[PDB]
């Protein structure tokens, strides 16, 4: 079994007040307390990142809802802050119980995604880099979790944000998951004592660093006997009808009376008039999605731009997921840039997730496409 | 004459022990079943029979476990051993051996019963069930073969000989047959005749730093898998073992062992299951190989 | 390590041809390890995730 700490939920109605006078006067916020209670965590499903599912495990003591789990390890993990700096940093597994049942079964959450819960982000924001998200997304002042310092790589969070659908206003879940999409990381919560030997406070921060700061791209195969599971992700919300049946309301009769024209999107991305083909067909998709589309002439009163058509009937990004067990061989860890081998195909990507079970070790592989 | 059982803890291994569950202290006896039971999924329409795909299943083999022993303390002695050295390997392989076969089957502990109803000087009499990996498979030597040049014949082979400048005289039948080839120690084939699942072979390779190791070739020519190493030195031998359960791919250099995983070549090795043909040895100078190939009822 | 002399906490050992293996994709820290209580072999390398001096 694995070792768990129970602690009452980490409010930061409470833990965010700056009175705690430390050894040498000054006056800081309020450390983490003791574990109320220490138990083992049995019957368990942990995942690393909290990717895709939940946790789920059984504890000797009867926890509560709100209360946070941390798992120990008996390992420890080295994180690179800085260019040369690396920091002996302890393996944890902290989560938020959610729900526990009769069998006193608790439905553990990752205590980032647990923590960056109901924000809502304007478009004004995701306008400069992924830092100034990530400092917004994290900070004990907002937040229904408390946190304490945030340690990330600059160089992964360094290029310029995502480009926001209608400018909208997004939630935190979002726009972390369409940023941690693009810079192939993911998040980890870890409980660690506080650097200097004269501060004695326990803390909690959020890992956004690896074991290498310029990460290095790994070649490897994944064979068929480590119970692999094959099913396809969507990061981009492109349309999914690749024809389109297009009407165009007739100024005279402010009616669609005038009949339909036909456009069809090629294998390369262009999007053409059905009529204007000319071709032998290899060059079109081997089905038909077909939709109708009806638009309102513009002030000008001139029919709509081809290109608008074009996004609407744009093709989404197909990507393939791969959840497999954990190769002795080949030690794969989260937060590593990988290229996978799969029966005869070459798959690209990366570790988002990692489950720590009673039986086995496994991983999923998130394949980041951008392969032409 | 009669058959043989014997538990290997680890066979195509140097740390193998093992026990005669024939002839030794710790016998098994009366096997529950060493058939098949198969499911063709077969649905019948208007009196018509359509039959789908035959899925073989495979049951637990119960053994009836008996020691003989001395006294009562070399039964309990027995027992704690032959469990024990069941347990500590992960699957042992129970070889099945007769008149006219010599099969084997990966097995792994599914139960084993200990209890208090002792016979004479404290002897055991319980049921050892086992659960089934593979059944029956064949562990055999594998080894290429050699192509020797035919004689030369007068009038028969392409010479110019006899009277001057020679002569070579075109026939209706006997004519003229080339002898043989220039250099025919050059041609060597490791001749694949049924589909294989799984070998234990140690390559010899040649030159360090191009790549050294094995690739298979089909009826055509054409490679469909290759388990090849890129390797920083010469090593003395390359240990591949190509079974799922243990899979080994390490290099040895005097009596240090190095894991040689992250130095093959990932792309090439496309398949574990070997089809029928023939292997090419990559920047190997000698080459040991050791086949085992399934068949469902022995 | 072929041939290679250390001189730990003033302990002179020599390391011939003992290969330690290592951590795929990581910064390997290879540490000289002294135990003098193991009396048969004191000396022992390892290869570590951080600097633990
Ligand atoms: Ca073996």
């Amino acid at each position: 079994m694995l070792e768990a700490n129970v602690y009452d939920n980490f409010n930061p109605n409470y833990y965010n007040i700056s009175d705690f006078s430390m050894p040498n006067g000054k006056k800081e916020k309020r450390g983490l307390p003791i574990p109320k209670a220490r138990c083992q965590v049995i019957n368990y499903e942990l995942w690393e990142t909290g990717y895709l599912y939940t946790s789920s495990a059984t504890l000797t003591v009867s926890v509560e809802v709100g209360d946070i789990v941390q798992i120990l390890f008996p390992e420890v993990v080295p994180i690179e802050e800085a260019l040369g700096k690396k920091k002996k940093l302890n393996l944890d597994m902290v989560y938020l119980v959610t729900d526990v049942d009769e069998s006193n079964k608790a439905t553990l959450k990752n205590y980032f995604w647990a923590m960056i819960e109901s924000l809502d982000v304007p478009n004004a924001i995701t306008k400069t880099t992924n830092f100034a998200i990530i400092d917004y997304l994290i900070d004990p002042n907002k937040n229904n979790l408390m946190s304490y310092g945030y340690f990330f790589n600059s160089s992964i969070f360094a290029g310029k944000a995502t480009i926001n659908r209608k400018a909208e206003t997004s939630s935190a879940h979002d726009v972390a998951k369409r940023i941690f999409s693009k810079v192939q990381f993911q998040p980890t919560t870890t409980i660690q004592h506080a650097p200097s030997e004269t501060d004695p406070r326990n803390l909690l921060f959020i890992n956004f660093a690896s074991r290498n700061w310029n990460r290095k791209r790994i070649t490897t195969r994944v064979d068929i006997k480590q119970s692999v599971t094959m099913d396809t992700e969507t990061i981009v919300d492109r349309s999914a009808y690749n024809f389109a049946v297009v009407f165009v309301k007739n100024k005279a009769t402010d009616d669609y009376t005038d009949p339909p024209k036909m456009y069809i999107a090629k294998n390369n991305g262009d999007v053409i008039d059905y009529s204007t083909y000319h071709g032998d067909g290899t060059d079109l998709p081997d089905v038909r999605t077909a939709k109708t589309l009806f638009y309102d002439r513009d002030d000008h009163g001139n029919p709509p731009e081809l290109s608008t058509i074009k996004v609407e009937i744009s093709p989404s990004t197909i990507v393939t997921r791969l959840i497999f067990n954990q190769n002795e061989l080949l030690p794969l860890y989260v937060n590593d840039l990988v290229d996978i081998w799969y029966e005869g195909k070459l798959y690209s990507g990366y570790i988002a997730d990692r489950v720590k079970t009673e039986f086995n070790d496994r991983l999923i592989f998130v394949e980041s496409g951008d392969k032409p | 004459m009669v058959r043989q059982y014997k538990i290997h803890t680890n066979l195509d291994g140097t740390d193998d022990k093992v026990w005669d569950v024939t002839n030794g202290k710790v016998r098994f006896y009366q096997p529950s079943n060493l058939g098949l039971q198969s499911t063709n999924n077969i649905w019948q329409s208007n009196g018509i029979g359509v039959m789908g795909t035959r899925s073989i299943t495979q049951p637990q083999i119960e053994f009836k476990l008996e020691t003989f022993g001395e006294s009562l303390e070399e039964n309990y002695q027995l027992m704690k051993d032959f469990v024990n050295d069941i347990l500590s390997k992960k699957f042992v392989t129970l070889e099945y051996q007769t008149e006219i076969f010599q099969v084997y089957a990966d097995l792994a502990l599914a139960d084993v019963t200990k209890t208090e109803g002792y016979g004479k000087n404290g002897t055991f009499s319980e049921k050892i069930t086992f659960d089934i990996i593979t059944k029956w498979y064949t562990y055999e030597n594998l080894t290429f073969d050699k192509i020797q040049n035919g004689k030369v014949i007068a009038g028969m082979s392409k010479i110019y000989g006899g009277t001057a400048p020679g002569n070579y005289k075109y026939i209706k039948g006997t004519s003229y047959t080339y002898y043989g080839e220039s250099d025919i120690d050059r041609l060597s084939r490791w001749d694949i005749k049924e589909e294989i699942f799984s070998f234990m072979g140690i390559l010899y390779p040649k030159l360090p730093k191009t790549p050294a190791g094995v690739r298979f070739l089909d009826d055509i020519g054409n490679e469909y898998t290759a388990i090849v190493f890129k390797t920083e030195q010469v090593q003395d031998y390359i240990l591949i073992n190509t079974d799922v359960n243990d899979e080994t791919y390490q290099g040895w250099k005097g009596t240090t062992a190095l894991n040689l995983f992250p130095v093959m070549d990932f792309e090439r090795y496309r398949t574990r299951i070997i089809e029928k043909g023939q292997m090419e040895l990559i920047n190997l100078s000698k080459a040991e190989f050791k086949i085992k190939r399934k068949a469902d009822f022995v | 390590y072929t041939n290679t002399s250390i001189i730990a906490g003033g302990r002179y050992f020599e390391l011939l041809n003992e290969t330690v293996a290592l951590k795929g994709d990581s910064v390997n820290y290879i540490h000289a390890n002294i135990d003098l209580t193991q009396t048969a072999n004191p000396v022992s390398l390892s290869a570590e995730t951080a600097n633990n001096s």
